[PDB]
């Protein structure tokens, strides 16, 4: 059902630009780090894998953190604050079936109350104007995902397992764009499962080619050489399944030969 | 906080409190005033409040209700939107004796199918299309409103919830329990409401969701493999579903043109890959001399 | 009639 | 003292793009016209006359009932109410001594109540966001009057005049910004006492030419020949004083030569 | 609405109500509340109040302090800032055993006159420079801040308000009633806050305005038509005023260097037309090796 | 010391 796809995607196009974190904002934290942000998603990872929760609700409950943060300074102590409130958020807009606030105060161990919970929830709907709609690397990695001659699962495992990467590493990751990533990512997995590349029919649509493409590739290919190697384990652990076909044990190709 | 609004009455209810038409003290507006119960020790902001402010956010067009203001206060959500004279159930039910006249007909569906046309675009399903839902105002505007079923969908989609539509508007993709359900089902409900404003009853009254089935059946006819490739393998179809052929158009909406007939069966199609899309239904021939007439009220 | 469908 | 002058010009020039009321608001009013907002601004202009108030401030308070109007529909009963507020806020961001909350009631003669204007100098102040300090022809005059060779009393009343003549009628005038306005008003005034054009410093200075004006020149040459029977008549007579050099009395050119 | 600040302590009082250090309870940021009574059957906002507010929200600059959100109730107006460890008053105070470090007290007024020169560029006067009107936070950062005197003012200026800046950091043309001021009062304001944290004391510390006229005329030379064309016209000139010479900056400032008596001395100059500028000033030779130390705290 | 000039 095509009718509508070129229009949603310019419309995602247009909102990913609306709908961006400021890029240099945690340099004004006062008291917290690109580290602690990384600890944060990478249990947020294991909070939607505790739950079942979809891939999209993690990247909005990112996408909602980072906004956040954009313009409100919080002390480290509440940081998982935001985090849960943004996750009951990403929740309630995306699943059919959001975990309860009770469940969401207990996988916090009670360092919250639930009255914490539910005020942090009416200050983050008011620092973001209720504006939760937000398009995702994974909104545009399911686009470009129709491209691909013939579908191979091992690669839309593989290019979700890339997108997932780039949201623990605000460094480098917030210079990019979520549609920019996605293309990374889709090329990327591409490459390393049967050796072909970005499309000339997701050039077209997108506008975007191997060389504009180039920057956030060479990210993103460092940070899946090193992903053995990072602090941060969670995304790794859950492309291990079988319902991802394992392909976080797939090894990374040595070079990209751009 | 609600300082500057003085209720005026109540134009309906709902789910989370109240409906009612109020006026800006301050300014004269008149507006629709939403409440949102919350409390606290409960679930916080209601998932369908939510979606509904976000997404309404996003869907600025004539054919769509205004949200003009959100009051998000400590005990209660309001949302506050534009007034606009009555919703098209409250008006067809005042006009059963003469009926709506055929150029009105025309343009409230012409201008129904903008809106929604304009909320597939913006990857928005409304997923909830009934003469109550829709609003119309002393000029001849008709719009969307009721966003409290919609939600954001994506490309291809996933699968979402099962309970959706009222039943008399439900497609049949519903119905027979599909994994994936898309933009179609508006339009289906669209075809509904364009056959019960020509004939002035409800298209398909079930009392049940079998009943419903049966009714679409009797009408259309039962599907089978060649119409709807796969309905046989839907999870709540059963081969012993009566086999009922399909009946002539000119029965089941009898004041309606070849034109408006050609356009109620391709809303009305089995098959959602088939079924048409609203802004394929924006260039059928029904619309070449569609007007704006002003409703009598 | 019904009632819309309920989350 | 020039230091901060082509700064100061520089960020005008933003600011009145970004503090624009938008332009076909009018069509969304359900109940008032421009022939109602005309009466308003009219007795806006006497109430200055009463008070002593700065032309600027006159200025600033239109400004701020076409953005409240931009986005507030307004039943016409109220309409004076957002005007009487709106004066009040101006006067209180610009004026030395502003006039007090109960002269505001009093000149509107107890059509509203202390009460209802203070409150809707809360909705005003709100649904402006507090940006009070919008740019306004008068402010780009001001500028424009520093280029005249030599100075001449005659042709800045004059200018003054026209472009207070265009606050009355938002129909041309809402179509074209402060900066645009000024230069057709000083360009017209100008001409009009010493035969003289648009200077070729105020063309590199503002990067408008004599064309550039041109459209905004032909509304405002017809609102000057059409002032003495336009049905609002107080800026004429407030340009009748000496104050002004009676300026109101001199005769339009019959062509501008475009 | 202030539900989720918890107010620790009173940090200063003023004009319209007073100053808290409050945090957010909800993600634990340090702010500075500063409470506008408001009532009814009253003037409404504070003219004072309306103009900190709205030049605040055009001047986003480091050497400005941050206005993070108005909380504009029925009864109040809450003003909510960044907090900065204390403003430069106490600071001083503190610090008058040791005196402030010589590059530390470079850094405070580069800094000082990048956000004076940002705020003339926005057309803002500010007109109330004195140091507990600046604010430090413990990394070496000075910021403008006190905007309650401020206003935007135009090209070229008109008269404004005459009882403007505190007594003491008061420019001369103010004092002899010059019917026009403009930027050069602030540059008057700064160059006594330079002299102040240089000698540890108010360089003209006037108990009224004749005598406030008289520390300046004292200590610069009681000005004449060569210094200052047009002072003897002015409205509060007297011929009466005794004739003082100029002193000599070395018993003025004694701990200050050649380029930093330069520097003052053109902040200091009597015509405000040949005041040094913000911006000039920013590239005086006193701050070619500015650095930026930490504040001992 | 003095206050700061009042409106
Ligand atoms: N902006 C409006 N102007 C006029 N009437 C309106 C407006 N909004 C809502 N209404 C009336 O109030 C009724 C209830 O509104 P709404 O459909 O938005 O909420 P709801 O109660 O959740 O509806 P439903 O029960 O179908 O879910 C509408 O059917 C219509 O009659
Ligand atoms: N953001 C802040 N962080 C830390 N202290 C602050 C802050 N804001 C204000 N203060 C303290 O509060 C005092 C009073 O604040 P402010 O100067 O803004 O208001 P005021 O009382 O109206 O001052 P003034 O009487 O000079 O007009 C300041 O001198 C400073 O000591
Ligand atoms: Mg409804
Ligand atoms: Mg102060």
């Amino acid at each position: 059902v095509p009718d509508y796809h070129e229009d949603i995607h310019t419309y995602l196009r247009e909102m990913e630009v609306k709908c961006k974190p400021k890029v240099g904002y945690m340099k004004k934290q006062p008291d917290i780090t690109n580290s602690m942000r990384a600890i944060l998603v990478d249990w947020l990872v294991e909070v939607g894998e505790e739950y079942k929760l979809q891939n999209e609700t993690l990247h909005l409950a990112v996408n909602y953190i980072d906004r956040f943060l954009s313009s409100m300074s919080v002390l480290r102590g509440k940081l998982q604050l935001v985090g849960t409130a943004a996750m009951l958020l990403a929740s309630k807009f995306e699943e059919i079936y959001p975990p309860e606030v009770a469940e969401f105060v207990y996988i916090t161990d009670d360092t919250y109350t639930k009255k914490q919970v539910l005020r942090m929830e009416h200050l983050v709907l008011k620092v973001l104007t209720f504006d939760l709609a937000a398009p995702t690397v994974n909104q545009f990695l399911t686009q470009y995902f129709l491209h691909q001659q013939p579908a191979n699962c091992k690669v839309e495992s593989l290019a979700m397992f890339l997108g997932e990467l780039s949201l623990i590493d605000a460094d480098p990751y917030l210079k990019y764009l979520p549609s920019v990533i996605a293309g990374a990512a889709f090329h990327l997995a591409l490459y390393t499962v049967t050796g072909q590349s970005w499309p000339e029919s997701l050039i077209r649509k997108t506008g975007y080619t191997l060389e504009s493409l180039k920057p956030c590739l060479m990210d993103l290919h460092q940070t899946y050489l090193k992903a053995p190697q990072h602090a941060q384990q969670s995304i790794r652990e859950k492309y291990k399944n079988s319902k991802y076909h394992g392909v976080s044990l797939l090894n990374p190709p040595e070079t990209l030969n751009l | 906080s609600m300082e500057n609004f003085q209720k005026v009455e109540k134009i309906g209810e709902g789910t989370y409190g109240v409906v009612y038409k109020a006026r800006n003290k301050l300014t004269g507006e008149v507006v629709a005033l939403k409440k949102i119960r919350l409390d606290t020790e409960t679930e916080g902001v209601p998932s369908t409040a939510i979606r509904e402010i976000s997404l309404l956010k996003e869907l600025n067009h004539p054919n769509i209700v205004k949200l003009l203001d959100v009051i998000h206060t400590e005990n209660k959500l309001y949302l506050v939107f534009e007034f606009l004279h009555q919703d098209l159930k409250k008006f067809m039910d005042a006009s059963a004796l003469t009926g709506i006249p055929l150029p009105l007909i025309k343009s409230y569906l012409f201008q129904l199918l903008q809106g929604l046309a304009f909320c597939h675009s913006h990857r928005v399903l409304h997923r909830d299309l009934k003469p109550q839902n829709l609003l119309i105002n002393t000029e001849g505007a008709i719009k969307l409103a009721d966003f409290g079923l919609a939600r954001a969908f994506g490309v291809p989609v996933r699968t979402y919830t099962h309970e959706v539509v009222t039943l008399w508007y439900r497609a049949p993709e519903i119905l027979l329990g599909c994994k994936y359900y898309s933009t179609a089902v508006d339009i289906w409900s669209l075809g509904c409401i364009f056959a019960e404003m020509v004939t002035r009853r409800a298209l398909f009254p079930g009392d049940s969701e079998i009943d419903q089935l049966f009714r679409i059946f009797r009408t259309l006819g039962t599907p089978d493999e060649v119409v709807w490739p796969g309905v046989t393998s839907m999870p709540d179809y059963k081969p012993s579903f009566p086999k009922w052929a399909r009946q002539d158009f000119s029965k089941v909406v009898p004041p309606l043109d070849e034109d408006g007939r050609s356009l109620l069966s391709q809303m009305l199609h089995y098959d959602p890959n088939k079924r048409i899309s609203a802004k394929a239904a924006l260039a059928h021939p029904f619309f070449q001399d569609v007007t704006k007439p002003v409703p009598h009220l | 009639h019904h009632a819309s469908p309920r989350k």
